[PDB]
RNA sequence: UGUGGUGGCGAUAGCGAGAAGGAUACACCUGUUCCCAUGCCGAACACAGAAGUUAAGCUUCUUAGCGCCGAUUGUAGUGAAGGGUUUCCCUUUGUGAGAGUAGGACGUCGCCACGC
RNA sequence: GGCGGUCGCCUCCUAAAAGGUAACGGAGGCGCCCAAAGGUUCCCUCAGAAUGGUUGGAAAUCAUUCGAAGAGUGUAAAGGCAGAAGGGAGCUUGACUGCGAGACCUACAAGUCGAGCAGGGACGAAAGUCGGGCUUAGUGAUCCGGUGGUUCCGCAUGGAAGGGCCAUCGCUCAACGGAUAAAAGCUACCCUGGGGAUAACAGGCUUAUCUCCCCCAAGAGUCCACAUCGACGGGGAGGUUUG
RNA sequence: GAUGGAGGUAGAGCACUGUUUGGACUAGUUCAGAUAAACUCCGAAUGCCAUUCAUUUAUAUCCGGGAGUCAGACUGCGAGUGAUAAGAUCCGUAGUCGAAAGGGAAACAGCCCAGACCACCAGCUAAGGUCCCAAAAUAUAUGUUAAGUGGAAAAGGAUGUGGGGUUGCACAGACAACUAUCGAGUGACCCUGCGCCGAAAAUGUACCGGGGCUAAACAUAUUACCGAAGCUGUGGACUACACCAUUA
């Protein structure tokens, strides 16, 4: 006799490629709610905030001024 | 330079990375030995296994 | 009995004391302290019993500081009821105390009255205790 | 050099208090004819100007009251490896904070234009 | 076991700083809404407090000064947002058609993001942005039936009847991966197969409760805490009671 | 091992939201002190993702034939339900059992040590031990305990004993005792080692396994020995791979 007892399915959010890893065009980098991380050089934002590569290159997580983070992709 | 490494304890009852470290050095049974070069990687393996092992700088 | 007005949550977890006081380990407002040397839960009724005993002994008043507040609630089920359904109904309030915490303070009264009062307060409590004074800083009157 | 403009760097670049200045430039200031404007108002935005003034913005300089950047060594925690009752506590080995402090700090690097 | 509740989907805590993670564990929401509350171009900055002012009061509406956010964000909560995703004004229908390199999630079936190419457009001087809404709930396989299209087939031939392909409609099939188009009770009058995978006595473990023993001592006892009783509180033993 | 990174737990903090104690004040803001699972200005150890990297090591991936399993249990550690009860229940992480013989723990699935191809009347060790049952020290140096504590249990109580500190009063005479002298010391506090009381259950001593123990107990050091189907020695079987000259 309780009125709790329900939850929703987990969504598998987080980072999907690492710093210093080479990546092909279109590959997901980060799933989020809102911009915890921001898009940088050669990276796009999806409709529900996912971050993706536009170009093949290496992934680098950086610092955006004082309190924000960025992902960039740099081709060789 | 080199180190003689002798196995003095058993691997029953230990976790998996310690078993696999004893294997990566090439140590089979109790009192079997091995000789390796002195590196920063081999010293890390010896430091993970120190409670099971005797080491002599040779 | 002390009770918190307006809790945000009706039930909560209990653990995990793992003694060492985080906060007041020195006398702040009085001259004499009562410091717990074991870690345990301390309830509403134990505090009021100790306070009444401590004040009754000090004719001509003085002052007394209670430095321990019951923030966390209890729950419990009833006899004759099998395990299973959700948490019981809340019955009680407590504060966890860890070793080192000073719990009462007295002033305006010489040693022996203060020492007797702190002796009578400790027999009402489930912890071992010491009696401490303000020792030495840049200024202690 | 001085001033106008436009850029990098985590405010060590900021806030407040105080002083000074009009060479060109920047401003305030003066008007609504004409391009445009007010859910009322030429206040703003838009345009035509050049009487007046360094009072305000702007620039330079002093100031560590508020923010900001902060080590060192000590603790709290905790990888590995062991011991008592196992609620909890302890000993070796490695790692090590948050507070609290000694100190830093009243910016630094670059391009263009004009004047000296 | 029955009675009670629950059965799909979303957000938080549990959850041990990647992801994942139980319980008849602790808290809440959904089964839509908007022709603008969508696209795009310009412009704007909040909530309060203090001071004055006629009706007007604490608090309607005016003026100034402080004010990094203490507001708002269609709807729950978390994560985001003052280079706005918050708030005004003009023009509009991209709430487009054919698609799709590559990733994410995952037993399957499904679910999610996507640069870029082609056709034809909206807004803007341009650069450009636009395949609904700050993000994540607002949904239901297949079979069968209805409506519209079609350069497909059509049992000797020409038609027709009928079928296929494309677009869409008919679900509280809510026991929400959906048994059939269609479904409630009694057995003390009972039968077979299994299970100590599961309930009742006795045992075992545990000791909340119960019986007993204590510590402190306000008090009662005319005076006097302890002859006798012992408030508010605290600590144990036992294994006969209810669990 | 080195280098980079994503992320808010253990701390601990009060800037934000709840909960909260004292003081000054006034409108008629302030100074201090706490607290949290759904608080955060902060923030580890470890785990996780990578790398034309390094050193050792031998696996990993792809296609196909054949399965079995979908009741787990206890013990560290960290959480929920419970009463921070259960050999309880439900998750995470490591091991043993399951499917594991052998030594220790009296007897003992799951604890401590260790993984049995076979033969020996050979040797060295592990955990645990060395007075007799029962193999090996009636070992060595220095101390503590008198309670059979060792060999079950709390709040509280007490001139029991060991060690280290802080001091009041003492031969211009102390504390105690004696009326109305005496001729060395005497009180009061702190932390600490080991003991004492508190301590009552049902067939028969009846938790040292027994005898028995004043060390054959406890603390700190030191060296010998015993001890397993672990390792070594001598010989045999079977398999693989390198050697070797065909002969395997």
């Amino acid at each position: 006799s309780t009125s709790n007892g329900r939850d929703s399915e987990s969504k598998r959010l987080g980072a999907k490629s690492a710093d210093g890893q080479t990546v092909t065009g279109g590959s997901i980098l980060y799933r989020q709610r809102g911009t915890k991380i921001y898009p940088g050089v050669n990276v796009g934002i999806g409709g529900d905030d996912t971050l993706f590569a536009k170009v093949d290159g290496v992934v680098r997580f950086e610092r955006k001024g004082r309190d924000k983070k960025q992902v960039s992709v740099y081709p060789v | 330079a080199e180190l003689k490494i002798t196995l003095k304890r058993s691997v029953i009852g230990r976790p998996q990375n310690q078993r696999a470290t004893v294997k990566a050095l090439g140590l089979g049974k109790v009192n079997s030995t091995v000789t390796k070069p002195a590196n920063e990687a081999i010293k890390g393996m010896v430091n993970t296994i120190s409670h099971l092992v005797d080491v002599e700088e040779v | 009995m002390l009770v918190p007005k307006r809790v945000k949550h009706r039930r909560e977890f209990r653990g995990k004391m793992r003694g060492e006081a985080k906060g007041g380990k020195e006398v702040a407002f009085g001259e004499w302290g009562l410091q717990a040397t074991e870690s345990h839960w301390i309830t509403n009724r134990q505090i009021e019993a100790a306070r009444i005993a401590m004040t009754r002994y000090m004719k001509r008043g003085g002052k007394v500081w209670i430095k321990i507040f019951p923030h966390k609630s209890y729950t419990s089920k009833a006899i004759g009821v099998r395990m299973g359904k959700g948490k019981g109904a809340p019955e009680g309030w407590v504060s966890p105390v860890k070793r080192g915490k000073i719990m009462f303070e007295i002033a305006g009264v010489p040693e022996e009255v203060a020492r007797e009062a702190l002796r009578l307060a400790s027999h009402k409590l489930p912890v071992k205790t010491k009696i401490v004074k303000r020792e030495e800083m840049g200024g202690e009157s």
